[PDB]
């Protein structure tokens, strides 16, 4: 099933990758500073304009065409919303590993269609739309993330937000710690990998000692990952957890329909005891998530 | 993007969805006057804000009753004047209320039974679901709490559609029996098409009624809808008022800048929402009240740091403001200049807070020193948060 393709979350150096869009705006730029972190970035693709070199490497017309010709395993797309739900439904019909979508803005019916199909098949693994995209610190860059605030260390981090994702990765840094994977999902509520899949991978991985999940007010995905960890995250092999969620100061939006409170029965009291009755430490300033990891680590002794 | 009642009703009567035939009054006179020109036995009045719970409401004028319904046009002009203008404390809105400013008024029909119903994209059916109650009516969210199970799911596939299984199997769920069961049934197909087709995240209709006379019309609408779907809706789009919300939000949205209000005296301006949420936290932390935030996301351009300055001091409330941009594509050592060029071009009688972090930040915050200006350049979130509550002194 999808739950399969979890595994290829976790990139390397020898993830080979290629960027659809590669002449836009944004996706000649993040590629530049994906070769210069060191990235394998092997060529992109532009409608139309394949057989071109753009920085160096190849321009394609279709992922396959790219794919196939360069042994490409990774995909990261920067098509503008209106056809960017397309160009992931290409790198699923290419088989592509992982496809990483930074594009927002995206309808959600688009994504309603994507996410149809991907949860049929166990080939393509998505991050995002709409999210910074996921790091090996030091060994692989895929996304728009700044890189040199990352250092392969022992923690991993998944986040729901977006910029605020990098006070976790700086704060981790400083204190010693670096980062084993940072992960960002995205803000849209339809995407490919939630919470869980990288609370799988963080548990999972030996590298990943102490974990950070970076969330925010609105929906349930707090709650369910809350949950998982009352599951997986207890008893003896207890990896410390750290979390941080934006908005308990946030003011109650305006609403129009009963439909919402219906399905929820939702931020900040809701998640923050909801994770903290999961065993995690919860911290309540922004700024005081590295300094709140690293004595969980003293406390104990794991430094 | 929320659209009133009466531009909702117009696209389901368009798209084969039976409702009231109505007419919109801006004035408080020709809300009697347009119930002449409809002529029915019994009338409803009913204020449009993008909010429910208008029955239960409550105005300023001290008016119970944000719905009313008679048989003399002479009192709908009576209720008419004392609703426009004032504002509509539904428990949906703030306790401030919304400003009413024009009344829909109907030809009422007898209600022989309440039914709720409302499609919607939901994340846990990953996709359309049909959601709907035979109780509904303004109590549905008390019905739906203390009785939980008469709440009837049904998840529809985004690729099949809607099945007439599915639609015949959601009107006998809410007791539609004998001949309306077919009638129902298809008021909901053409429910669901409307709602894939104008990309909308909610469509909700409540109470989904049951006329004595054998008809199932929706009385009240209910439409949310995708604002990333908005490049290919563009006459749906065009229907917002956009009056309702400060005019500074929509202006600010000239320049895609998705601005909000607080009450307070710290004007943020964040690069993203979720840590543009953690700033006015951080804030909150350090005994600070923030006024507002604007979130630019990830793009950076000249333009926008010149009118962002402009908006936020633009607020007479505002006695400083904080700049945090943490991830911006463009060297941000660039909108350096940019804060320094946008606070000449312009003055400003406030103090100014920068913390800034990214693509070569050291020679950024040199402009920022030696520019001349009131900058106050930070560290970390958590010492923006500090210098920007001491400036307010
Ligand atoms: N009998 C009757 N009642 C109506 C009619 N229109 C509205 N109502 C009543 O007004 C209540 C509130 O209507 P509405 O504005 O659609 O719902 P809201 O979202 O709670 O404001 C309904 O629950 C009905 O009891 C009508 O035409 N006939
Ligand atoms: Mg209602």
């Amino acid at each position: 099933s999808y739950t399969a393709s979890r595994k290829h979350l976790y990139v390397d150096k020898n993830t080979k990758v290629i960027c659809q869009g590669f002449t836009g705006k944004q996706g000649t730029f993040h590629s530049q500073q994906a070769l210069e972190y060191g990235t394998n970035l092997v060529g992109g693709t532009t409608p139309g304009k394949g057989g071109k070199t753009h920085l160096g490497l190849p321009v394609f017309n279709t992922v396959k065409e790219a794919k196939e010709q360069t042994g490409a395993t990774a995909s990261v797309i920067y098509v503008p919303p209106p056809f960017a739900a397309a160009a992931i439904n290409e790198a699923i019909d290419a088989e592509v590993p992982l496809v990483v979508c930074i594009t927002e803005g995206i309808p959600q019916q688009d994504m309603v269609r994507v996410k149809h199909r991907l949860l049929r098949q166990g080939k393509t693994r998505l991050i995002g739309p709409n999210c910074p995209g996921v790091i090996n610190p030091g060994e692989c860059k895929i996304g728009i993330m700044p890189g040199h605030i990352h250092k392969k260390g022992r923690i991993g981090i998944v986040s729901r937000s977006g910029t605020l994702t990098y006070e976790a990765v700086h704060q981790t840094t400083q204190v010693g710690l670096g980062q084993s994977l940072c992960v960002g999902i995205g803000g849209d509520p339809f995407n490919g990998t939630d919470f869980t899949d990288c609370l799988e991978i963080f548990l999972n991985d030996p590298a990943t000692e102490g974990i950070i999940l970076i969330g925010e007010i609105g929906g349930n995905a707090e709650e369910n990952a809350a949950e998982f960890l009352k599951q997986h995250n207890s008893g003896p092999k207890s990896k410390p957890v750290v979390s941080f969620i934006a908005g308990l100061t946030a003011p109650p939006g305006r609403r129009m329909g009963h439909a919402g409170a219906i399905i929820a029965g939702g931020g900040a009291k809701e998640k923050i005891t909801a994770l903290q009755s999961a065993g995690v430490v919860v911290s309540m300033s922004p700024a005081q998530l590295g300094t709140t990891i690293y004595k969980e680590f003293e406390k104990r002794k794991m430094l | 993007m929320n659209l009133q009642e009466y531009q909702s009703k117009k696209l389901m009567s368009d798209n084969g969805v039976k409702v009231q035939r109505f007419f919109v009054a801006d004035t408080a006179n020709e809300a009697l006057e347009a119930a002449k020109r409809l002529n029915a036995k019994e009338i409803v009045l009913k204020a449009q804000i993008l909010a429910g719970g208008r029955g239960k409401g409550v105005f300023s004028s001290g008016l119970k009753g944000g719905v009313h319904l008679t048989k003399d046009p002479e009192v709908v002009g009576q209720l008419a004047k004392q609703m426009i203008g004032y504002n509509l404390a539904t428990k949906q809105t703030p306790k401030e209320g919304v400003k009413v400013n024009k009344v829909m008024v109907a030809e009422a029909l007898d209600i022989s039974r309440e039914t709720y119903l409302a499609i919607l994209m939901d994340r846990s059916c990953n996709g359309p679901v049909l959601v709907g109650s035979p109780q509904g009516g303004v109590d549905i969210e008390e019905v739906a709490a203390s009785n939980p199970e008469l709440i009837f799911k049904e998840q529809i596939d985004i690729i099949e559609g809607i099945k007439d299984s599915q639609a015949q199997r959601m009107a006998e769920n809410l007791g539609f029996l004998g001949p309306l069961q077919n009638q129902a049934a298809d008021q909901i197909k053409k429910l669901y098409n409307l709602f894939l087709k104008i990309d909308a995240t909610q469509v909700e209709v409540n109470p989904f009624g049951e006329t004595p006379e054998g008809q199932v019309v929706c009385f009240d609408a209910k439409i949310n809808f995708d604002d990333n779907a908005e490049f290919r809706q563009k006459d749906i789009f065009a229907m917002d008022d956009k009056s309702e919300n400060e005019p500074i939000e929509n202006e600010a949205a000239k320049y895609d800048l998705k601005y909000i209000g607080l009450d307070g005296n710290i004007a943020c301006f964040v690069n993203g929402a979720g840590l543009a949420m953690a700033t006015c936290d951080i804030i909150f932390l350090n005994g600070g009240k923030p006024a507002n935030f604007l979130d630019l996301g990830g793009g950076v351009k000249e333009s926008q740091v010149y009118q962002a300055f402009k908006l936020l001091t633009a607020d007479p409330k505002v006695e400083a403001i904080l700049v945090n941009i943490f991830g911006g594509i463009v060297n941000c050592a660039i909108i350096a200049n940019g804060i320094t060029k946008a606070c000449r071009e312009l003055e400003l009688k406030v103090p100014l807070v920068v913390r800034l972090e990214g693509t070569n930040v050291h020679e950024a915050q040199n402009i920022l020193t030696n520019s001349g200006l009131p900058i106050t350049s930070a560290v970390d979130l958590e010492d923006a948060a500090k210098k920007a509550v001491a400036s307010v002194t």
